[PDB]
């Protein structure tokens, strides 16, 4: 399949070089995985998700997305128009505030809810948890992203925003769970990505257009940008077959585009994440 | 410039 005139991120995630403008896929598209988006909810009434996303926990009064960033992450991995993987089903837990803030023992929650709940939902082909969120350095925030992805979950986590070494950063710092940091359509780093030797790949992260609140759109920047094309290229691969949830994140680096990007530190991966179609 | 971490 191709979708013309794609976003940029989602063409530059197939394709072997910037600046084209076509999107090429498999037409199963995520069919038959689950993505949960745990961030400040998902507007699951947008127009782009055609009825696959449903709000399942929220932490606050309201499980309504009342900032948009959530909706804007949740439409990276799966909306019709802006989503890597367009038939997967998407599953909101809203553990940031309507101002974007959380309290580290309710984003622990949300992840150890998901591990549970995984157990309740049909979804043949695999389970991916996106966590677009972050804050200074914590054991048990790190704990909680390595016991969900023990529990059969591919964990894809933002690199954070600092232009920092991430190690500084959770759950970004926690080894086992893939860390994704943030590229523009030039190919360079994103100038606010963060680094570090434990980052596992890049994705597109400067000016992601997606959906927003109130059945909109507009364009962000961030890793938390980038780490949503990541999650819906692991549900894509888990319907393809090609990889597990354990497996998925060594996988998608071992296919990525190598040596693309620029300014990266020495240290850092040179990895950009790459569906590799072949029609 | 934050939309992060
Ligand atoms: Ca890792």
């Amino acid at each position: 399949a191709a979708q013309t005139n794609a976003p940029w991120g989602l063409a530059r995630i197939s394709s072997t070089s910037p600046g084209t403008s076509t999107y090429y896929y498999d037409e199963s598209a995520g069919q038959g995985s689950c993505v949960y988006v745990i961030d400040t909810g998902i507007e699951a009434s947008h127009p782009e998700f055609e009825g696959r996303a449903q709000m399942v926990k929220t932490y606050y009064y309201s499980s309504r997305d009342g900032n948009g960033h959530g909706t804007h992450c949740a439409g990276t991995v799966g909306s019709r128009t802006y989503g890597v993987a367009k038939k997967t089903q998407l599953f909101g837990v809203k553990v940031l505030d309507d101002n974007g803030s959380g309290q580290y023992s309710t984003i622990i929650a949300g992840m150890d809810f998901v591990a549970s709940d995984k157990n309740n939902r049909n979804c043949p082909k695999g389970v991916v948890a996106s966590l677009s969120l972050g804050g200074g350095y914590s054991s048990s925030v790190n704990s909680a992203a390595a016991r969900l992805q023990s529990s059969g979950v591919m964990v894809a986590v933002a690199a954070g925003n600092n232009n920092a070494d991430a190690r500084n950063y959770s759950p970004a710092s926690e080894p086992s769970v893939c860390t994704v940091g943030a590229s523009d359509r030039y190919d360079r780093r994103s100038s606010f990505s963060n680094y570090g030797s434990v980052l596992d790949i890049f994705g597109p992260g400067t000016d992601i257009l997606s959906t927003w609140i109130g059945g909109s759109t507009r364009s962000i920047s961030g890793t938390s940008m980038a780490t949503p094309h990541v999650a819906g290229l692991a549900a894509y691969l888990m319907t393809l077959g090609k990889t597990t949830a354990a497996s998925a994140c060594r996988y998608i680096a071992d296919t990525a585009n190598k040596g693309d990007l620029s300014n990266i530190p020495f240290g850092t991966v040179n990895l950009l994440a790459y569906n590799n179609y072949q029609a | 410039l934050l939309f992060n971490d």
